[PDB]
């Protein structure tokens, strides 16, 4: 029942990595692997992972039981670049 | 863009049993988050090829990709 | 206040000289000029970015004071240093 | 080991007008991480300067701290 979740996720997200690449990409007609794709989607799932478990550390710490606006801002408070456009 | 439950599930994806909650308010912000990071990753992997896409390529540009990203500067 | 950086490295540098001394089971190997000026840049910097971090955290907590759980979750990526700072 | 006194003020450097607030049972803590934290540099500049390879320098130490540069 969880392998499916996961499954899907992964499937999910790739699709958003593979609307990413076109637009990004495009504008110079440029080539991609499938094991490139691939690749990212695991970095992008990994990443995803250590920033969700920074938040919820960031919120319990203050108590809360929900991820704040302030518990990203406090995850990215070595990057006013990410912050700033992250806003919006 | 993306979803909003998947989203939980994949920033839960390290924690015990269930999943974290998120304001509505950052929601979006997170699904920007992602856009930028795999932006990041191509154009720099692009980058890598065009100086010196493969395996190859993302993986020599990933250890600054994640100092200059999720964290510093 | 450039000159406050002077004063409280060469206060630093009494612990670190110290440590250096210790391990080192009283002089028997050399540490050049730089390897010292390094170390302790090194120190003083490390403890600025922890410090930042600690007040971050605290005021992320709506408290003035810093308190164990702010160490706690600077540490929280290295279980066997929040032990070992508190053992 | 390093006074209290120094510690919260190397500790403040960064902002502030007057320094931060810290518990009392946190100094001693971050005391022994400061301890701790020279003793693994050293010993660990050490340790290179022999996998490569009785003296050490910017390079040791260079060699040992990770991607982390605080200056350039």
């Amino acid at each position: 029942n969880d392998d499916e979740d996961r499954a899907q996720l992964k499937a999910r997200l790739w699709i958003r990595v593979e609307e990413r690449l076109q637009q990004v990409l495009s504008s110079e007609d440029i080539k991609y692997t499938p094991r490139f794709i691939n690749s990212l989607l695991e970095l992008a799932y990994l990443q995803l992972g250590e920033m969700g478990s920074d938040l919820q550390a960031f919120a319990r710490h203050a108590g809360r039981g929900v991820v704040n606006k302030s518990d990203l801002m406090l995850y990215l408070r070595k990057q006013p670049d990410l912050q700033e456009r992250v806003t919006q | 863009m993306l979803s909003k439950e998947a989203l939980i599930k994949i920033l839960s994806q390290n924690e015990g049993g269930n999943d974290m909650k998120i304001a509505d308010e950052v929601v979006p912000m997170i699904q920007k988050y992602l856009d930028i990071f795999i932006d990041e990753a191509v154009l720099r992997s692009l980058q890598s090829h065009k100086d010196i896409l493969s395996h190859q390529d993302l993986e020599r540009i990933v250890g600054l990709l994640l100092m200059d990203m999720l964290e510093h500067h």
